[PDB]
């Protein structure tokens, strides 16, 4: 689902 | 087919602003995150910004200090990069890219942005032909010297692109604030000058195309 | 700030042999969600990068099985089996587990037999002279290896300043390189001398290859 993994918190 | 096409880049004065655009086709635009990255000369690739599906969430390279804005128009399938207060260090080739599951799976062609207070200058295009009393063998090598232009880039074709198989195009070098590049082509000697050879040099920044006929 | 370090910087490989390229990250690329966001791109001469391998080992659509990615944690490898000339270019890795960063690239060079340059010299055009300038050009076409030296002489005297040397990337068609050497003089200086010579030194010849002209014969 995430597309920009580094933005995950 | 899937494709991404950036707008024309070009010259901007330091401290000024400019906006890049990128048009997408072949996929459901709003079904994908999008990104900009840049390739700085003599340096590596660097992330610039990315944006989620509807544009409610963006990410920027920290060093940008909020001078850049990424945004997207769903009605037009268009991605934007607004750039403000430009400095020399922003000079680079900018690529728009489709972002999927953390990776960039479609890349645009790249567009060159040059931050400089130097003036736009069109290329002088000089023919390179044999002479000086030298003899002729079974082939002749011809060329064009493309001098004195700014900024990058130029594109060189021969006979409107119909001559391509024996062409070498040499990357530009900066000298005294202006760029020089060149291109050579080889054709059978029996065919020149009987069958004309012309180098065409396009320089988008100065809106100029030179179509220079090679003469003996 | 995650650093991606690639080695070697350039890798020469024979057709049909295997190339192996290392990419190391300064931090583990295992995301908290379990995924490793390590990818490989190829940028061919005159083209934009294209995705080759995503998430360590997954071939992107259209990439043949000759291309294989492996590794874990901080250590990754791209292996290209049965190398073809069209594989040449710059391979770079990238990570997006953390704030996204790219490796500096590894250039894949295709090996071929040594090939001597074809050297051609050109005097300044009348058009340039009319505008007050004078550039002399030598093209050195279709040689291998890439290392080559050009020396300009004016009336026999070496001239270093004012010389612009530009190489092409390697051509997949024949695995050769070409380069252009331009000596830029003022018309004033050009018109005071007679002999213009470019000398090419390359491993294919013991003696340098010399092309020359005399100004008053042009």
């Amino acid at each position: 689902e995430p597309q920009a993994p580094w933005m995950e918190q | 087919e899937v494709k991404l096409v950036e707008s024309e880049g070009g010259l901007v004065q330091p401290g000024s602003s400019m906006k890049l655009s990128c048009t997408a086709s072949g996929f459901t635009f709003s079904d994908y995150y999008m990104a900009w990255v840049r390739q700085v000369p003599e340096k590596g690739l660097e992330w610039v910004a990315n944006i989620n599906y509807d544009g409610s969430s963006t990410y920027y390279l920290d060093s940008l200090k909020g001078r850049f804005i990424i945004s997207r128009d769903i009605a037009k399938n268009i991605l934007y990069l607004q750039m403000s207060s430009l400095r020399c260090e922003d000079t680079a080739t900018y690529y728009c890219a489709r972002l999927t599951n953390g990776y960039l799976d479609v890349w645009g062609a790249g567009t060159t942005v040059t931050v400089s207070s130097a003036k736009t200058t069109p290329p002088s295009v000089y023919p390179l032909a044999p002479g000086c009393g030298d003899t002729t063998g079974s082939s002749v090598t011809l060329g064009c010297l493309v001098k004195g232009y700014f900024p990058e880039s130029v594109t060189v074709t021969w006979n409107s692109g119909s001559l391509s198989s024996s062409v070498h195009t040499f990357p530009a070098l900066l000298e005294s604030g202006l760029y020089t590049m060149s291109s050579s082509v080889t054709v059978p000697s029996s065919t020149w000058p009987s069958q004309t050879v012309t180098c065409s040099v396009a320089h988008p920044a100065s809106s100029t195309t030179v179509d220079k006929k090679l003469e003996p | 700030d995650v650093v991606m370090t690639q080695t070697p910087l350039s890798l020469p490989v024979s057709l049909g042999d295997q190339a192996s390229i290392s990419c190391r990250s300064s931090q583990s690329l295992v995301h908290s969600n379990g995924n490793t966001y390590l990818h490989w791109y190829l940028q061919k001469p005159g083209q934009s990068p294209n995705l080759l391998i995503y998430k360590v080992s997954n071939r992107f659509s259209g990439v043949p099985d000759r291309f294989s990615g492996s590794g874990s944690g901080t250590d990754f490898t791209l292996k290209i089996s049965r190398v073809e000339a069209e594989d040449l270019g710059v391979y770079f890795c990238s990570q997006s587990t953390h704030v996204p960063t790219f490796g500096g690239g590894t250039k894949l060079e295709i090996k071929r037999a040594d090939a001597a340059p074809t050297v051609s010299i050109f005097p300044p055009s009348s058009e340039q002279l009319t505008s007050g300038g004078a550039s002399v050009v030598c093209f050195l076409n279709n040689f291998y290896p890439k290392d080559i030296n050009v020396k300009w002489k004016i009336d026999g005297s070496e001239r270093q300043n004012g010389v612009l040397n530009s190489w092409t990337d390697q051509d997949s068609k024949d695995s050769t390189y070409s380069m252009s050497s331009t000596l830029t003089l003022t018309k004033d200086e050009y018109e005071r001398h007679n002999s213009y010579t470019c000398e090419a030194t390359h491993k294919t010849s013991t003696s340098p290859i010399v092309k020359s002209f005399n100004r008053n014969e042009c």
